[PDB]
């Protein structure tokens, strides 16, 4: 909380942080996207579907 | 050595020829499989075996001739060859027991023999052969609900359901005097141009063919049979090609002919070749090509067939074919033109002059019933040579250009992208 009251480095880090954090959400979601593609994404029936895909 | 037609009741046509010595007489009747429905298939086949197995074992005991058969979609060629001597003896034979009579052949024994070996070669065909199943495939998903789609041998189905009296029906609706000819080709002269016309030989049944209410028409569509357990891969693209008699035959088959057959096997073709031969063969892409542009009296199909062997790689295979048919439609170099030109001068010399008379007897059939006259290859020669760029260039900018297409194979074709990675990709966006 940058001291005893609420002034200019307590706002100031949370803006900092606040313009750095998205990019580790993005750094984060490609890691996502890595995880997703090893399995594919799931059938709406709870049931294999290795039998036909589409592109 | 001239091609001579008249028309008195039945028209006769001979192309002699005393280059060979196998004199050949039959007849080429203008019906076939395209001329039938599809509830009774496979009958033209029984007709064509009936044949093919009785009347060969009379006629080799009795005398010396071999009768070959053939029927492709329209045709029944019932070509009877015989020595040049030996004329007369096999059109006695042949209008004694193929127009009449009937009786003497068509036994329950002998027509339920042959159709028991109809249905164990048409049932070892379905699963030993793989390029004319997809080929037949080809038609039956490009022509659906049209008399053409139906295959030239039949479904099982539609072979089991039919002992006599439909044959009769369709022998009796089919085998006229209108629309069947008769062929001399071998080394016969005029012999054949007066024996036909006699005092009763000539064929029963006077009338007209009866005619189809529908002709052709066409369609995108995909018939694919995937099954994993067969090794290989098999593709056929096609795109509507131009019906015979029309001046687009040839340039439709030039245009066919630019990219040509390929082996990936051979020493000698490997090295030779246009651009999509050298980008595939620097990988391994694919094992044959076969570009064909068949043509029929109704409508005409221009296809691209393959059997490859690569699994994993069947995208790059098609989107390179296409982009080279692109390339047709958008540039051509004239060193590819007169490449073409002369490739398909030799392939129809040598596909028309062939010494087997067969197949120049079939060929003569097809042409007198199709184009009413023959065309010598004379007038093919001197009006091949006039095909140009620009002709090429316009005929492709109207059949290939953003047009349906329609594919059909069976094996391990999975790897195939559906429809929108196959056809929308033919103008890559940047003509
Ligand atoms: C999301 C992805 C959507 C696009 C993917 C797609 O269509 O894939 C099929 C297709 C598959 O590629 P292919 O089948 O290998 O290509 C064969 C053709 O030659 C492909 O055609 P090409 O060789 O002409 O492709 C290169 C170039 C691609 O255009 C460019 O982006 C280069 C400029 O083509 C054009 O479409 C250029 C003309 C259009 C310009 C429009 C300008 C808008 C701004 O790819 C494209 O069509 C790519 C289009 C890219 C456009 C921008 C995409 C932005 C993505 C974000
Ligand atoms: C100035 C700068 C801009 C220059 C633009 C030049 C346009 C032509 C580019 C090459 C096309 C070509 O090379 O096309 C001429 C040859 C002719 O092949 P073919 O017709 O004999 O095949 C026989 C059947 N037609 O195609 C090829 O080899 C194709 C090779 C693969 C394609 C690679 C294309 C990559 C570059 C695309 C650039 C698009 C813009
Ligand atoms: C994941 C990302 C999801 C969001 C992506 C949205 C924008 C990408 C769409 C590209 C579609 C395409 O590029 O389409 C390309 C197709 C090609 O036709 P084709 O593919 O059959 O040719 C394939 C083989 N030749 O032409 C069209 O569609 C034309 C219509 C384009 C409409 C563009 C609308 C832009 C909306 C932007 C929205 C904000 C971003
Ligand atoms: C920025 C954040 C996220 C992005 C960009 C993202 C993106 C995607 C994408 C592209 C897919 C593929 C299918 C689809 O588009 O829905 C997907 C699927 C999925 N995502 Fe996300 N995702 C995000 C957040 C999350 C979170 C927070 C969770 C769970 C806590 C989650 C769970 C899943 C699951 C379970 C699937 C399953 C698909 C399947 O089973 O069919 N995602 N996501």
């Amino acid at each position: 909380w940058g001291g005893f009251s609420v002034s200019n480095p307590t706002i100031q880090r949370f803006f900092a942080l606040h313009y750095l954090v998205p990019f580790i959400i993005a750094a984060m979601v490609i890691m996502h996207l890595m995880a997703l593609h090893i399995h594919g994404s799931s059938n709406p029936l709870g049931i294999t579907g290795n039998l036909d895909r589409i592109p | 050595a001239e091609v001579t037609q008249l028309s008195n009741g039945i028209v006769v046509a001979t192309e002699h020829n005393p280059s060979a010595h196998t004199a050949s007489v039959g007849v080429v009747f203008g019906s076939g499989a395209a001329n039938e429905n599809p509830y009774n298939n496979g009958v033209s086949n029984l007709w064509k075996n009936i044949f093919l197995s009785k009347e060969n074992s009379a006629v080799a005991a009795k005398e010396g001739l071999a009768l070959s058969s053939n029927i492709s979609r329209d045709f029944q060629s019932y070509i009877v060859s015989s020595l040049p001597g030996s004329t007369d003896k096999s059109l006695d034979f042949l209008n004694q027991s193929f127009i009449q009579q009937k009786a003497n052949l068509l036994s329950s024994s002998n027509f339920e023999a042959t159709k028991k070996s109809v249905l164990k070669q048409v049932q070892d065909f379905e699963e030993n052969d793989h390029p004319n199943r997809v080929l037949e495939h080809l038609h039956s998903t490009a022509f659906q609900n049209t008399p053409l789609s139906l295959p030239t041998r039949g479904t099982l189905e539609s072979l089991e359901n039919l002992v006599v009296a439909d044959l009769e029906s369709f022998a009796n609706n089919h085998f006229l005097n209108s629309n069947a000819v008769v062929v001399g080709t071998g080394n016969i002269k005029h012999e054949d141009l007066v024996n036909s016309i006699e005092s009763k030989n000539l064929s029963l049944q006077t009338g007209t063919k009866p005619v189809l209410k529908k002709k052709a028409a066409f369609l995108g569509s995909e018939v694919r049979l995937r099954d994993d357990t067969l090794p290989k891969a098999w593709i056929s693209l096609a795109v509507e090609g131009e019906p015979v008699n029309s001046p687009n035959y040839f340039v439709a088959k030039l245009a066919a002919q630019i990219f040509g057959s390929y082996n990936a096997f051979e020493p000698a073709s490997r090295l030779q070749g246009i651009k999509l031969l050298d980008n595939i063969q620097e990988y391994q892409l694919c094992d044959n090509f076969n570009h064909f542009s068949l043509s029929y009296k109704d409508s005409g199909l221009w296809g691209f067939s393959t059997a490859t062997r690569n699994v994993t790689m069947i995208d790059d295979l098609i989107h390179f074919t296409l982009k080279q048919w692109n390339r047709l439609t958008i540039s051509v170099t004239d060193t590819e033109v007169e490449r073409a030109k002369s490739l398909l001068k030799l392939q129809l010399g040598q596909l028309y002059e062939s010494g087997n008379p067969v197949n120049d007897a079939n060929l003569l059939g097809a042409e007198v019933l199709i184009k009413g006259s023959k065309l010598s290859l004379g007038e093919a020669f001197k009006k091949i040579d006039a095909i140009t760029v620009k002709d090429v260039k316009a005929w492709a900018g109207k059949r290939l250009w953003d047009q349906d297409i329609a594919i059909a194979g069976t094996g391990q074709i999975e790897g195939l992208l559906d429809y929108m990675r196959i056809r929308s990709d033919m103008s890559m966006m940047r003509w």
